[PDB]
DNA sequence: TTGACTCAACATCCAAACACTGCGAGATA
């Protein structure tokens, strides 16, 4: 339950998973019951978001980039 | 909004001498002012 | 720990009265 434990995504129960298996290190997301699957590459990630504790809704933000084939 | 509620948290690693006049001017009159609010 | 130097870059003080219209350039119906 370090880089891998029961994350959400999209309202859907879920089990983060880093994947560092890769030469990008990501974040697997997958369901609990495995419905919805998402993953973050933490090489994107440009800064990590965390609830603080002040936030008692206990929700961390994963910010990611702006690559020059993506800028709106 | 949600990034002034919810904290980035992140580990960003990094390894003469006298004013003008007018600067001279500003300072008698913040001089003054202080003094008489104290 | 004291203050009297010197240096240099500004800042600040202080002195204290001539008139005003003519006249040639170009252009002008």
């Amino acid at each position: 339950p370090s880089h891998s434990g029961a994350a959400i995504f999209e309202k859907v129960s879920g089990i983060i998973a880093i994947n560092e298996d890769v030469s990008p290190a990501e974040l697997t997301w997958r369901s609990t019951d495995g419905d919805k699957v998402h993953t973050v590459v933490l090489s994107t990630i440009d800064k990590l978001q965390a609830t603080p504790a002040s936030s008692e809704k206990m929700m961390l933000r994963l910010i990611g980039k702006v690559d020059e084939s993506k800028k709106r | 909004y949600d990034s002034e509620e919810f904290e980035d948290v992140t580990d960003g690693n990094e390894v003469r001498n006298v004013c003008s006049n007018e600067e001279r001017k500003r300072r008698k009159y913040f001089h003054m002012l202080y003094l008489v609010c104290l």
